[PDB]
RNA sequence: UUAGGAAUAGUUAAUAAUAAUUUAUAAUUUUGAUUAGAUUGUUUUGUUAAUGCUAUUAGAUGGGUGUGGAAAAAUAAAAAAAAUAAUUAAUAUAU
């Protein structure tokens, strides 16, 4: 399951969700490392 | 390409440092160019004046074989590694270094282990893959018995 | 199929009546489909139950379906009352986050 | 021409095909009249299409008004069985009123 | 497949990626080729806190009881200006004040810059419509210096975020065809004082020492403490 | 029976000759798109190989009864603008629609005028190019645009390109494939030939300069201050967006 | 405290400390009067904090 | 031991549904039939229900089996049953179609014994 | 009248086989046995049979079935056999002033060309997607449920497999033993005497395609 | 399969026939059909000396949507469902 966390891009929006799936380069930096760690 | 191939390598193994300009007009958009063009062609980048040259030549190389779809070969790669001192050009993605070294120290320490070189017989090898057995083990009957109406 | 013990006498077969859903809409305020004529002044008693009052329903609840033209009723709503928690950014973390706003309604109630 | 072949598995007919061997029974007339009259109908209808475009076209027409519209169209194992009343045989009574009997052959 | 992540491997259904393959993974839809998005929840979603205390009028109500005074219209109009502006700045937005509605101007997305990513569009037709915030726009592609041969749609060219920087040298007006811009590599030789790689194939920029920290913090390693 | 001769498995179906939205018309700048990268690629050939029929010294003369069956899928270059009879011209003006011969006139010669005829029975287009000599592209001597006076002069430079296509049809219909053949050119080795005098002015580099000084470092690396989309290596997306493989991921933000 | 079906934060007298939320393991969960789906959280919250995972995640109640 | 196939047949019932089969389905239960129509009214033609009616293809007494053992498996060596048979031809009327007699054994081992019964196809002759 | 489809065409080339049984030497001789014309009035109306807007086009029989063929490559056979002193003459190596009979060669030249290729569409490529045939304004209702649906997006076509396998009567078209039978005595019949016939590539390929498709 | 046994049909084959304007001395059935009744089947159950008698709960579902590869789609304690959520153990549910 794809992880929502509290620091991503919110959403404002009353018609749908209130987060979006649009990360941090932190984020993207950590996903990377996870990705690599997987990789293995 | 073949036919291509070795003009650029002539002009390379001259000395000319033309052959860039050739792959370029000649054999760069308009053909399915394999990686030992580039295995020529780094050598002629080798022998340009300043290094900043040489680095930039290296790395559009490596942009030419992202957008046309020729993969880089294990040969080109090993050149551009030799020189990493000089134009630090990194030719390995950031996943195969990672296998790399968790598997080379592993397989080292493998090795120098004495303990594990006992070979294991549910990991070497499959014991049997035909799907019968090679030996009667007694089954079917292929005969009814009592109680059992129905035979066949 | 489920399986079923056999019986040498008949089945019965029950059409029981349930709680009617709409009823416990019309209860709730949560209907949206009730056309309902002749707009009258007697205020409207309706029981707030768990996540089935929002403001898409008390929308409908202040301007009904036969085309009325002012909000003219006192709306008693049992057990509708809310309780908001002040809500902040954190700092810390792996980024800028803003956590905190929830509400304390339907869960929490008056007068245990 | 009596005997089938065993290795490419071809008829008692296709064998005397294959010799040019012809074994045939001596027909009656309704026999003959089935043979000779699958051509009588093609020229007509040929000749029907050559002759009577306005009518034909508008046959065509409701022709293929009528498959397209219909609701069983879709490829599917109900379509493509054989025997549709044979295999289906429960919604004969209940569901489907088209056919009244399920048995029309030796199966 | 044509291009898989990591190849085959199978050991999680996360290792094969969040999409199997760049392609369509249905033929009978299209619009699920993989492609790079566009926050438009965002982006599409303009300040409505600039029109308070400000009386807009509808299109079809040109009754005479319905108009305001000038000067309310006129400060309707640079609100409604403030609010179209708000978030971001359009394609539209942006050629509409350029001169041959800025033919041959570079157009880029704010992260197209940053980070080693390096892409803009060099603009090459615009077909506005009635609503003139919205259209669609044309441009040949630049990517680290290389360019396509033909002019794409640009993607997203009406979701605001957009920016360019106008210079004269590069305007083409309406009576000749804008040239494309030409390929670092193939056109014009290779310079390193005037264009340098930021990012190539089989590279990896270096890790950030606040990101190291951060996630050093995060996983327990560092000692983070209040 | 009748149903029982084959299964239902590939049936017959609609071309798409005959579905709107697989047939590309001619009034719009998508049918300048598929066919302008065809005519710089073919200008690239006839510079460096004579190419047979690609140039003659008036237009075919077919009869009228012909004239529909034998010249679409036709090329053919001649010298100065002048267009068939039984046309009516229109001018290609769209922005949109000319904006894909913006590699053919700059690249090589320019673009002057972009012409759509169709004729009284509205069946058989041709879509005549102007351009304006010389050409950027060298030329070889041997080559069929050598025997061009506006290609091989540096009105007396212009030379009209003349093609033949069926007005709604798919893409398929309106492809030249037979001209592309890749010959080459000699002009970065005319230098070092025996025609040449600067054959023994250029300096072989046997072997390569000793590096004292390594490469120049690149800047110190930002990373973004915007929301990302995500990982890219694993939404699909190629490298940018644009090219190369979701396998080897560059080019990005990290 | 993510989910409406878990209520995680109305089980803070639960526990006495850091070590001992920390400690307890499902049993000891189930001891203290915590329904199933709130300890299951618990229980994967702090078996992911361990790990190296912060509870990190959007609420996703309203 | 030598186990039987019913034996291998729990096996395969155990490896396909987790359990080979709920216990207590017998029950002893007393069937009983209740009669609704009148004493010669009841509505059918040929045959008239008037008695518990067992339901069953192969399950039910006497019991019956096909047996494979005739005369088409002696000659022919068949790769599946009713691959290849042989008949006498007692229809033409059809273009193209014999109507073709063959009979096969079905086995009463109750009594014993086999017997022939028939069965016509449509065989194809151009 | 001059027709617009080439079915129309094949439908008068068919009346005017029908209604000239014995007569059909009267009927379309419009020579005499010198090559010079005898009469221009069926010329006119030979020439206005074979319009430009019903074989004009190079796919202008592409729904064209294997018995309209026939009836194609039977009147120009009838043609040609009816005025062979003209069509030797004037084919081969002969310039002549007249402004109609350059017309009606280059109108008979096209026929017969397209009709050939036609039958070698039909006989090399038997039940092929470009060997299908289709009715002249023929509904092909995938269009029209198109047009009268509304598509937000255009690329999601509704009815796509229903109305992808449907047209009005479209069928996979292959020679048959009539068919072909016929086609090798035509193909024979449009050329001359003192051709040979064994060395034709089509009359040979349609009696082998005849024995293939026998055994 | 029916304690009191007779007729059946969107019908059979051929076919240059998708989408049958034609041809035929057509097809099923007393070796038991169609309809009506009972009705998931199944060496898995029980009993016995028993090739006998007696039981059964795997399933499927031509008009709800031509979507989808496949309608099986109006509701099932897992079959963990695209970042290692968790994989020490037992309750795993009431809560
Ligand atoms: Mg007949």
């Amino acid at each position: 399951r794809q992880i929502r966390p509290y620091y991503n891009l919110p959403s404002k929006s009353e018609h749908g969700r209130k987060m979006t799936g649009f990360l941090t380069p932190y984020r993207h930096w950590m996903w990377k490392q996870n990705e690599l760690w997987r990789n293995v | 390409a073949d036919m291509h191939l070795q003009v650029v390598e002539t002009m390379v193994g001259c000395g000319t440092m033309k052959a860039n300009d050739y792959f370029v007009r000649n054999v760069l958009r308009q053909f399915s160019w394999d990686s030992r063009f580039l295995e020529a062609l780094y050598v002629e980048y080798r022998r340009q004046d300043d290094v900043d040259m040489w680095a930039e030549l290296t790395k559009r190389a490596l942009v030419w074989t992202a957008r046309y779809n020729a993969p880089a070969s294990e040969r080109l790669r090993r050149l551009i590694e030799d020189d990493y001192d000089t134009i630090r050009v990194q030719t390995r993605t950031f996943r195969e270094l990672a296998v790399f070294q968790f598997r080379d120290v592993e397989e080292r320490r493998h090795s120098r282990d004495v303990v594990n070189e006992l070979p294991n017989p549910w990991y070497d090898y499959v014991a049997h893959a035909l799907p019968f057995p090679d030996r009667d083990a007694g089954y079917p009957d292929e005969y009814g018995d009592l109680g059992q109406w129905r035979a066949p | 199929r489920m399986p079923r013990k056999p019986t040498p006498y008949v089945r019965k077969f029950l059409e029981g009546c349930p709680l009617p859903e709409t009823l416990v809409d019309d209860i709730a305020g949560a209907n949206l489909k009730s056309m309902a004529p002749f707009f009258t002044t007697a205020p409207r008693y309706i029981v707030a139950a768990e996540s089935r009052l929002s403001k898409l329903f008390f929308h409908h609840a202040l301007y009904p379906a036969g085309g009325a033209r002012r909000p003219c009723r006192v709306l008693i709503v049992r057990g509708g009352r809310s309780v908001r928690e002040p809500s902040f950014t954190i700092n810390t973390g792996g980024g800028r986050g803003e956590v905190g706003g929830g509400s304390r309604g339907y869960r929490d109630p008056a007068r245990r | 021409g009596l005997n089938g072949c065993v290795e490419t598995g071809r008829s008692r007919s296709e064998v005397a095909r294959d010799l040019g061997l012809s074994y045939t029974r001596p027909l009656h007339e309704n026999e003959k009249k089935q043979l000779s009259h699958q051509a009588v109908y093609y020229e007509r209808l040929a000749k029907f299409k050559m002759e009577q475009p306005e009518a034909a076209r508008a046959m065509e027409r409701e022709r293929f008004v009528r498959k397209f519209s219909g609701m069983f169209v879709k490829m599917d194992i109900r379509s493509g069985a054989p025997d549709f009343p044979s295999t289906y045989r429960r919604l004969l009574g209940t569901k489907v009123v088209r056919w009244a009997s399920k048995r029309h052959g030796p199966n | 497949r044509a291009d898989p992540l990591n190849g085959g491997s199978s050991m999680t259904l996360g290792s094969k990626g969040s999409k199997l393959s760049p392609e369509p993974h249905r033929r009978r839809m299209p619009w699920t080729a993989a492609k790079e998005y566009v926050p438009g929840v965002v982006l599409n979603a303009r300040d409505k806190m600039v029109l308070d205390g400000v009386q807009l009028l509808d299109i079809e109500s040109i009754d005479r009881a319905s108009q305001l005074d000038p000067l309310e219209v006129l400060r309707a109009v640079v609100a409604t200006r403030e609010y179209n502006i708000s978030t971001g700045k359009n394609i539209f937005q942006l050629a509409s004040q350029a001169t041959y509605n800025g033919r041959g101007q570079r157009f880029y997305r704010k992260e197209w810059q940053e980070g080693t990513y390096d892409k803009y569009v060099t603009l090459s037709a615009i077909d506005f419509d009635r609503d003139g915030n919205k259209g669609t726009a044309y441009g040949y592609i630049t990517f680290h210096g290389e360019t396509t041969t033909r002019p794409v749609q640009v993607d997203f060219a009406d979701v605001p975020g957009w920016y360019m920087d106008f210079v004269e040298e590069r305007a083409v007006p309406f009576t000749g065809i804008v040239p494309p811009p030409p390929s670092i590599g193939t056109d014009v030789p290779v310079d390193p004082h005037s264009y340098r790689l930021k990012a190539y194939p089989y590279y990896d920029a270096p890790n950030p020492p606040e990101f190291v920290e951060r996630l050093l913090k995060d996983r327990g390693v560092l000692p983070d403490t209040p | 029976s009748r149903r029982f001769r084959y299964n239902t498995k590939f049936p017959a179906l609609v071309s798409y000759n005959k579905l709107p939205w697989e047939v590309v018309n001619h009034e719009t700048p998508q049918f300048h798109m598929h066919v302008a990268p065809h005519y710089e690629q073919l200008l690239t050939l006839a510079a460096s190989s004579p190419v047979p029929h690609i140039i003659g010294s008036k237009h075919i003369d077919v009869p009228r009864e012909h004239r529909l069956r034998l010249l679409p899928g036709m090329l053919y270059l001649l010298d100065g603008d002048t267009l068939p009879g039984e046309f009516t011209i229109n001018r290609v003006l769209d922005p949109t629609a000319l904006q894909y011969y913006g590699r053919l006139s700059s690249q090589i010669v320019t673009v002057e005028a972009v012409r759509m005829l169709v004729p009284d029975d509205l069946r058989l287009l041709c879509n005549c190019i102007t351009f304006k000599g010389p050409l950027h592209l060298p030329v070889a001597p041997y080559a069929s645009l050598a025997s061009l006076r506006g290609a091989s002069q540096g009105g007396s430079n212009c030379f009209t390109l003349y093609h033949f296509v069926r007005p709604n049809r798919p893409p398929k219909e309106l492809q030249l494939e037979k001209y592309y053949i890749h010959a080459p050119c000699v002009a970065p080795l005319s230098e070092f030939a025996s025609n040449s005098d600067e054959r023994g002015n250029w300096r072989p580099r046997l072997q390569a300069p000793k590096r004292t000084r390594r490469a120049t470092p690149l800047p110190a690396y930002r990373p973004p201050q915007s929301y990302l989309m995500g990982l890219a290596e694993r939404l699909a997306v190629v490298p940018g967006g644009c090219f190369g493989r979701r396998s080897l991921m560059w080019g990005h933000w990290f | 405290d993510i989910h409406r079906l878990r209520p995680t934060s109305d089980f803070k007298a639960s526990f006495k400390d850091w070590n001992d939320l920390f400690t307890c393991d499902k049993r000891q969960l189930r001891v203290r009067g915590i329904p199933r789906m709130t300890r299951d959280a618990i229980r994967t919250a702090v078996q992911a904090f361990q790990n190296g995972n912060p509870p990190e995640r959007f609420d996703t109640k309203e | 031991p030598w186990w039987n196939f019913q034996t291998e047949h729990r096996q395969r019932c155990v490896l396909m549904y987790g359990g080979a089969r709920t216990k207590n389905t017998h029950n002893a239960n007393h069937r009983v039939f209740i009669k609704k129509y009148k004493r010669n009214a009841f509505p059918n033609r040929t045959r008239h229900h008037w008695a518990v009616s067992m339901t069953g293809v192969l399950s039910q007494r006497p019991r019956r089996m096909p047996w494979p053992y005739d005369l088409t498996s002696l000659i022919f060596n068949q790769p599946r049953q009713g691959s290849d048979k042989i008949g006498y031809v007692v229809g033409t009327s059809m273009l193209k179609t014999a109507v073709v007699a063959t009979n096969h054994m079905v086995y009463y081992p109750k009594f014993n014994q086999r017997v022939s019964r028939t069965k016509r196809f449509f065989a194809h002759d151009e | 009248p001059s027709p617009h489809t080439a079915l129309g065409a094949v439908r008068i080339m068919a009346l005017i086989s029908e209604g000239s049984g014995s007569d059909i030497g009267k009927t379309i001789m419009f020579s005499d046995a010198f090559g010079a014309v005898t009469r221009f009035g069926i010329l006119r109306g030979l020439s206005r049979v074979m319009s430009v807007e019903a074989f004009g086009c190079k796919d202008a029989l592409e729904n064209v079935n294997e018995s309209e063929l026939c009836i194609i490559l039977h009147f120009c056979a009838e043609v040609r056999e009816q005025n062979a002193a003209f069509f030797r003459r004037y084919e081969a190596s002969e310039e002549d002033s007249d402004p109609q009979q350059v017309s009606f060669l280059a109108k008979y030249q096209q026929l017969s060309q397209i009709a050939l290729a036609r039958c070698k569409r039909l006989l090399y490529h038997p039940d092929s997607p470009r060997a299908q045939v289709m009715s002249e304004d023929g509904y092909i209702p995938l269009v029209e449920l198109q047009r009268h649906a509304e598509g937000t997006n255009k690329a999601a076509l509704i009815h796509y497999n229903l109305g992808i396998r449907s047209a009005q009567g479209m069928r996979r078209v292959a020679l048959g033993a009539q068919s072909s039978a016929r086609l090798a005595e035509l193909v024979s019949r449009l050329e001359e005497a003192s051709a040979r016939v064994s060395g034709n590539t089509l009359v040979n390929d349609l009696v082998h395609h005849l024995s293939h498709k026998a055994a």
